[PDB]
């Protein structure tokens, strides 16, 4: 019943603004209101503008005014929503969204599939691994906790296995967090008895094929 | 200023009676509608109810909800959970010029649950020149999947949390996550020693770790 | 479509005097109630707000007053006390709709109002369709009052104080009130429908 497709422009360098609509296709779009609404990662929805029938109304939050801004376009049948000032808070996830009913829009109805805007640079370099020294200190606990990291790493994702008969070991994801000292980091957990205390030495076997550079590093003991 | 407080998760028994409540406070609720919307993992949202009164076409008759005068709260029921209904589900309310959405009660309808367990080791020097600090808390085999980590340190939060997606790993078909943080040595050092404190299910038996540092 | 004419009134009357302006053999475009950002309450009893264009009314109504902001709670179907029985009273089957909007910068003074005065107490809930302008004076005893205050006299009329130090509640509000009727009458009153 209700179809809706977006086109334009994906990941964006600073510097230069980026082209992003959602056209309207199988739908009346000049009879029924429009909004762009923002999902940041993790984090609920959140509104960031708001656009009446006629345009007339136009409302953002005060905090970041001036710089963000909405629009429409009746004439053309088609949204523009026109980003002005992009800073390092503003990678999400963007979405068009028509409201509930004729003339309504305390509520949303249709969310399309939507498109990804970032502004941020690649590195894609930089392995930095640090060995994890092992630590259990047994003392009638028989808790073990070691594993393998790779800090600032891309593109994911990284093969890390223990490369043994047993395939059950416990993998992480990493974290793509861009925002408050956001650091990506891997770690895995293997069930082992208290035999870790110095006597059998593991190596984190990583080997980056595509960039033929790998950090290899010997693991000390503890020092307490 | 519009914040809310929601419980985590609610739980009952089969047979019970089970609703979904997001209680707003610093103002009444019922002066304006609420929005019920159900958001299935990697699909689309789509509005179930509207109004808090009537249901749109396909909606099975199983889905109601209605306002409670006597705590001024909406509250929302289905009766029969069934798998295909599970999905995400949050409030939703309008306050003069700005759009306020709620943190929502996840309904989820599921085997075991048995309690999950913290291992942590805070004397990682290897990494403490490379980053500040990070702690590790693995939690793995617990259900539901979904777990996310709340820490008040003393009377003040803490910026640094760090939550994964918590994946399905291969085909075991189980869930693993953790949450770490770059944390000051001042708050374990100060004080006796820093937990990692897991919200899973109404079920904690002792949640006490007895650790022996050097 | 004079809708704005009632929105921007300079003056609004006391309580008790509640105005009714006639709204008939009009075209309704109901354009006014899409700007909802302005209007801090939007909610409807008895009536489906959805429906409202789709549907013809025979007859439609507007009221307009001012009350205390704290007191939109209390206009609702299924509410009694002092305010919902001498002042006005909402009838379980009503059909309609209650809008109001922040009005304090606008309609509060420095030195306070001495404008909208009512009644306080009385024997019984106004009869339907009564326009309340007595002024009777309150007796709670059998000693008879001589209209000057005494023993067993107390004068039933008081004076609101509208001052900064006062809270959220003692804030002036702007309140107007639609209601739509449906008799055994043809429809005479059709939206633009498109």
């Amino acid at each position: 019943e209700v179809q809706l497709v977006e086109s334009g422009g994906g990941v964006v360098q600073p510097g230069r603004s980026l082209r992003l609509s959602c056209a309207a296709s199988g739908f009346t779009f000049s009879s029924y209101g429009m909004h762009w609404v923002r999902q940041a990662p993790g984090k609920g929805l959140e509104w960031v503008a708001v656009i009446s029938y006629d345009g007339s109304n136009k409302y953002y939050a005060d905090s970041v005014k001036g710089r963000f801004t909405i629009s429409r376009d009746n004439s053309k049948n088609t949204l523009y929503l026109q980003m002005n000032s992009l800073r390092a808070e503003d990678t999400a996830v963007y979405y068009c969204a028509n409201g509930f009913g004729e003339y309504y829009y305390y509520a949303m109805d249709v969310w399309g599939q939507g498109t990804t805007v970032t502004v941020s640079s690649a590195s894609t370099k930089g392995p930095s691994v640090f060995p994890l020294a092992p630590s259990s200190k047994s003392t009638s606990g028989g808790t073990a906790a070691l594993g393998c990291l790779v800090k600032d790493y891309f593109p994911e994702p990284v093969t890390v296995s223990w490369n043994s008969g047993a395939l059950t070991s416990g993998v992480h994801t990493f974290p793509a967090v861009l925002q408050s000292s956001g650091l990506y980091s891997l770690s895995s957990v293997v069930t082992v008895p208290s035999s870790s205390l110095g006597t059998q030495t593991y190596i984190c076997n990583v080997n980056h094929k595509p960039s033929n550079t790998k950090v290899d590093k010997k693991v000390e003991p503890k020092s307490c | 200023n519009f914040m809310l407080t929601q419980p985590h998760s609610v739980s009952e028994s089969p047979g019970k009676t089970v609703t979904i409540s997001c209680t707003g406070s610093s103002g009444s609720i019922a002066s304006n509608y609420v929005q019920w919307y159900q958001r299935r993992p990697g699909s689309a949202p789509t509005t179930v109810i509207y109004e808090d009164n009537q249901r749109p076409s396909g909606v099975p008759d199983r889905f109601s909800a209605s306002i409670d005068s006597s705590s001024n709260s909406a509250s929302l029921t289905i009766s029969g959970l069934k798998t295909e209904d599970e999905a995400d589900y949050y409030c939703q309310s309008y306050d003069s010029s700005n759009w306020v959405f709620g943190g929502g009660t996840k309904l989820t309808v599921l085997q075991p649950k048995a309690a999950p367990s913290v291992t942590l080791f805070p004397p990682s020097s290897e990494e403490l020149q490379a980053n500040k600090a990070t702690l590790v808390c693995l939690i793995s085999d617990f259900y539901p999947g979904a777990v996310t980590v709340a820490w008040k340190a003393d009377s003040s939060p803490v910026k640094a949390g760090v939550e994964t997606t918590t994946p399905s790993k291969q085909s075991n078909n189980k869930y693993a996550a953790s949450s770490y943080l770059s944390l000051t040595p001042e708050q374990w050092k100060s004080h006796r020693s820093y937990s990692c404190q897991v919200t899973h299910e109404g079920s904690t038996v002792e949640k006490t770790v007895a650790p022996t540092e050097c | 479509c004079p809708f704005g004419e009632v929105f921007n009134a300079t003056r609004f009357a006391s309580v008790y005097a509640w105005n009714r302006k006639r709204i008939s053999n009009c075209v309704a475009d109901y354009s006014v109630l899409y700007n909802s950002a302005s209007f801090s309450t939007f909610k409807c009893y008895g009536v489906s707000p959805t429906k409202l264009n789709d549907l013809c009314f025979t007859n439609v109504y507007a009221d307009s007053f001012v009350i205390r902001g704290d007191e939109v709670r209390q206009i609702a179907p299924g509410q009694t006390g002092k305010i919902a029985d001498y002042n006005y009273k909402l009838p379980d089957d009503f059909t309609g709709c209650v809008i109001a909007w922040n009005s304090n910068n606008l309609d509060s003074k420095v030195g306070g109002n001495y404008n909208y005065r009512y009644r306080l107490f009385r024997k019984s809930n106004l009869k339907p369709f009564e326009r309340d302008i007595s002024t009777e004076i309150y007796q709670a005893g059998s000693k008879p009052c001589n209209g000057v205050e005494g023993f067993n006299c107390y004068f039933p009329l008081q004076s609101y104080g509208f001052q900064p130090t006062n809270g959220v509640g003692y804030q002036p509000y702007r309140v107007v009130v639609l209601s739509f009727e449906l008799l055994h009458a043809p429809a005479t009153v059709c939206g633009p429908k498109k």
